[PDB]
């Protein structure tokens, strides 16, 4: 049964460099043509690389420009991924696949016409400028105009942290139903903000208590903000 | 330098349903074109290659034709587990390249989005940055445009978004845009309002706020 | 009586001691002189199954040239995965010579001689020899050159002809001469080689003809190949140990299958300093040419294809393949096999 377990994921400054590693088994590693490709947040499957069984040649999706190098190392059966002058648009998952040819008789020799038969599970690279950081927690209060007999909504601004992720609760675990937490999104400063929101009775303010549990483990961040009307 | 394009960007189905994905090269690439499936949390998994191949595995409810330009994937019996989003990829070129992707989301009837607006809290204020957030909750389909005006002064470039999943219980979306500005500029004006159109709603709905107010 | 059996052949060719000819060092050390007389003779009543697509015979001649190539062109500068092989890599004479396969004691070749033998199934003229045909241990892409012709009709061979998946080897019954030249006294990698367009087109349309036999009359399309490594996107081949790329999209140009196109083919070559190694071991680094004109004549005398299929479709598509170099020695070992007494 075909194997691929990448790593050589974790976090790399812009303009620095990142080798990936892929070690296959379960099949005979010197026969077939080996690839990466990657899926950046919010972004489809982009064809990175694919260097032929030979390992002689390797061929570059056209945003690479030059960067990256690839070569494989029979020995061990490991195909490599060198990355240089990364990018904040780099930042993805990188997966290594086994590329399959849909014609025999090509040897060693790689050729178009193929297919990515088998996925690793991936790993991601970050690449960011961007140093530990705790998050400010602040509430997004429920609104004092809110519906009467009907429903408000109340929640807390995860703000300004780094790196993913934050785990975020409500009342110790309490309060689970009609709770959003969204993802993540990238600040320009480099810096992550997310939001977390619940919808409660509007009956239920100013008599029912709504804590949010922030925990942001990198930075060994643990913080409870209650969120109040008005 | 092959461009590959997908219709529709995202369809809904129902269980037991067929539905067909398209995929359009921008020049003839005989029958070079293979299928994925991706689902969050797993990689990428061959569906189809050489345009018309069931990969080893897959179930034959996946099919696939075309020759040239154009292609197509289809779902018959459509199950839980093809919610998904699928990708086209040609590999006539010696370097290869995919479809931007198209996405199968559980219909459910029409949901227009209850919307929230939030102002900044005095803390963050005090930090000298000002956020302002905008929820929509609990809608259907996906498609949901959030216009900040500020004045009424349409805004633009300084708010981002995210989107949940699609709910596994009710099968609506729930959306949260950040409208972030200076402190000075947050103090610099009144009315604070968030405009969303849906398709559930008969026209756009405004929910705004005035700075200076409880 | 006997039976299907695989062992260890020994070779057999009229190599010259005096020769620094590498194929002649290689085969004097390597192989015994040829019988002047040999033995072969008719089987009376017999059919046999044969296989070119699972003959070992294939398995220890793809061993044996690795070998020679490995004593003869060795390059100056090898790059395998994480390692740097530098080695003397001395200009050296280089001209394939035919090498003979031949049974120990104890074992015996069967001959398939059988007119249209497609290369697998029943043989039913069958005969016995000590020893194969010499073969010219030709390493190259796309086109088979100085093999051995088909004696009756074009014949197509392939494992399974239905799926696309299989290669093709189209073996010739009239051969069309491919006269490769770089010129001496600019770019002294600039070469090109020359084909009767008349003789070519006319044999292109033969194998079209052949291939409609196996494709319901379908019309028969040649396109070159979409992508990959130049050593397979490219007719690629070593004249007097110059490796030569040369394109070959005149020659499968299907307008001339009636236009005047009866000229000469000249198809634009180059010789690289730089290869992907057929043996698999990495790519290899090489001094620039020798002065002066390198100059090929060869036989066109067989053609790798790889079929596109399409599940209806009218057209049949087929684009020129090759790179794994066992095919080559299979174009012509596919007449015989090995049995154990
Ligand atoms: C079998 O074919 C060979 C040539 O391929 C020929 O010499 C021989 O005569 C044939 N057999 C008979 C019985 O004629
Ligand atoms: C070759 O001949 C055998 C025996 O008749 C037959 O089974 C096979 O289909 C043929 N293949 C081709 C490609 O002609
Ligand atoms: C070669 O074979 C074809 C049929 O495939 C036939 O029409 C042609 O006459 C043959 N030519 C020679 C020289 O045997
Ligand atoms: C030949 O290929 C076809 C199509 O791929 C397949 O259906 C058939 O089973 C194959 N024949 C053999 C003997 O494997
Ligand atoms: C090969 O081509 C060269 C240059 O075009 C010519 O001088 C030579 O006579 C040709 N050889 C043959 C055998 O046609
Ligand atoms: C090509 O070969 C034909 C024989 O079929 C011959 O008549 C013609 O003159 C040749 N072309 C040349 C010599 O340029
Ligand atoms: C071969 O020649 C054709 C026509 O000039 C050209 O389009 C093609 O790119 C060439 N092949 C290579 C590998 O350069
Ligand atoms: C085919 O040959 C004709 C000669 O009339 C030429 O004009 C055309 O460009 C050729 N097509 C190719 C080489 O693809
Ligand atoms: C084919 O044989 C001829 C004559 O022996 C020779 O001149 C030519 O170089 C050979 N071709 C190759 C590719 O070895
Ligand atoms: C190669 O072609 C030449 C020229 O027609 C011919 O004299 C020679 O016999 C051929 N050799 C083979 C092995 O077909």
């Amino acid at each position: 049964e075909v194997q691929l377990s990448e790593s050589g994921g974790g976090f790399v400054k812009p303009g620095g460099s990142l080798r990936l590693s892929c070690e296959a088994s379960g099949f005979t590693f010197n026969n077939y043509a080996m690839g990466w490709v990657r899926q950046a947040p919010g972004k489809g499957l982009e064809w990175v690389s694919v260097t032929s069984a030979h390992g002689g040649s390797a061929y570059f999706g056209e945003f690479v420009k030059g960067r990256f190098t690839m070569s494989r190392d029979h020995f061990i059966d490991t195909v490599y991924l060198e990355m240089n002058r990364l990018t904040v648009e780099d930042t993805a998952v990188y997966y290594c696949v086994r590329v399959t040819f849909y014609h025999e008789g090509s040897g060693y020799y790689y050729r178009a016409g193929n297919y990515f038969d088998s996925w690793g599970q991936g790993t991601l690279v970050i690449v960011s400028a961007a140093s530990t950081k705790g998050p400010s927690v602040f509430p997004l209060a429920p609104s004092s105009k809110s519906t009467s007999g009907g429903t408000a909504a109340l929640g807390c601004l995860v703000k300004d942290y780094f790196p993913e992720p934050v785990t975020v609760s409500w009342n110790s675990g309490a309060l689970t139903s009609g709770v959003h937490t969204f993802p993540a999104v990238l600040q320009s400063s480099g810096l992550y903000s997310l939001s977390s929101v619940v919808t409660v009775p509007s009956s239920s303010l100013g008599t029912q208590t709504y804590i949010c549990n922030v925990n942001h483990k990198p930075s060994n961040t643990k913080v409870d903000k209650k969120v109040e009307p008005k | 330098d092959i461009q590959m394009t997908q219709s529709p960007s995202s369809l809904s189905a129902s269980i037991g349903d067929r539905v067909t994905i398209t995929c359009r090269a921008s020049q003839d690439i005989a029958n070079y074109l293979n299928w994925y499936q991706k689902k969050s949390g797993t990689p990428p998994k061959l569906l189809i290659f050489g345009a018309t191949n069931l990969h080893h595995g897959v179930s034959p409810r996946f099919s696939g034709s075309g020759h040239g330009t154009h292609f197509s994937l289809t779902i018959t019996n459509v199950q839980h587990e093809d919610f998904a989003n699928y990708f086209c990829q040609q590999s006539f070129q010696t370097v290869g390249s995919f479809g931007q992707g198209t996405w199968v989301d559980i219909r459910r009837t029409v949901a227009a989005p209850s919307v929230f607006i939030f102002p900044p809290s005095d803390e963050q204020l005090k930090s000298g940055t000002a956020s302002v957030v905008c929820l929509l909750n609990n809608f259907y389909p996906r498609e949901a445009k959030v216009q900040w005006k500020v004045d009424n002064a349409l805004q633009s470039g300084n708010s981002q978004e995210s989107v949940t999943e699609q709910d596994s219980k009710d099968s609506t979306y729930s959306l949260s845009s950040t409208l972030t500005l200076s402190k000075a500029d947050y103090e610099k004006h009144k009315v604070y309002a968030c405009e969303v159109t849906h398709q559930g709603l008969s026209s756009p709905v405004t929910k705004s706020f005035n700075r200076g107010e409880c | 009586v006997w039976k299907d059996a695989d062992t260890t052949l020994f070779c057999a060719s009229d190599a010259k001691a005096h020769e620094t000819e590498v194929h002649n060092v290689w085969a004097t050390h390597a192989c015994v002189p040829t019988d002047p007389n040999p033995q072969e003779i008719h089987l009376e009543n017999v059919t046999e199954n044969f296989n070119m697509w699972k003959n070992n015979m294939v398995e220890q001649m793809q061993e044996d040239v690795i070998s020679l190539w490995d004593q003869s062109l060795q390059p100056c500068v090898k790059l395998t995965g994480g390692s740097v092989i530098k080695q003397a890599c001395p200009k050296i004479s280089f001209d394939p010579i035919p090498i003979h396969y031949c049974t120990p004691a104890g074992y015996v070749i069967l001959k398939c001689n059988d007119k249209n033998f497609n290369g697998t199934g029943p043989c039913k003229n069958v005969s016995s020899v000590q020893c194969t045909h010499g073969i010219k241990p030709v390493v190259s892409t796309q086109l088979l050159l100085n093999g051995s012709l088909a004696e009756e009709e074009i014949i197509i061979r392939s494992e399974n002809l239905t799926n696309n998946a299989k290669t093709i080897i189209v073996h010739l019954n009239k051969s069309v001469e491919i006269n490769c030249t770089r010129p001496s006294n600019g770019d002294i990698r600039k070469a090109y080689c020359e084909i009767n367009g008349t003789k070519w087109n006319k044999v292109l349309k033969q194998v079209t003809e052949k291939l409609k036999e196996h494709f319901n009359n379908k019309t028969i399309i040649f396109q070159p190949p979409s992508g990959g490594d130049l050593e397979i996107t490219m007719h690629h081949f070593n004249c007097r140990g110059e490796f030569f790329y040369c394109n070959t999209t005149q020659l499968f140009n299907n307008t001339c299958i009636m236009k005047g196109c009866n000229g000469t083919i000249t198809l634009p070559c180059k010789i690289k300093q730089i290869i992907n190694m057929w043996q698999g071991t990495g790519q290899a680094m090489y001094a620039p040419p020798i002065d002066g004109k390198i100059n090929c004549v060869s036989n066109i005398t067989g053609i790798l294809l790889t079929r596109d299929g399409g599940a209806n479709t009218s057209n049949e598509t087929f684009r020129p393949g090759g790179g794994n170099i066992k095919d080559n020695w299979r174009s012509e070992l596919y007449k015989y096999k090995v049995v154990q007494i």
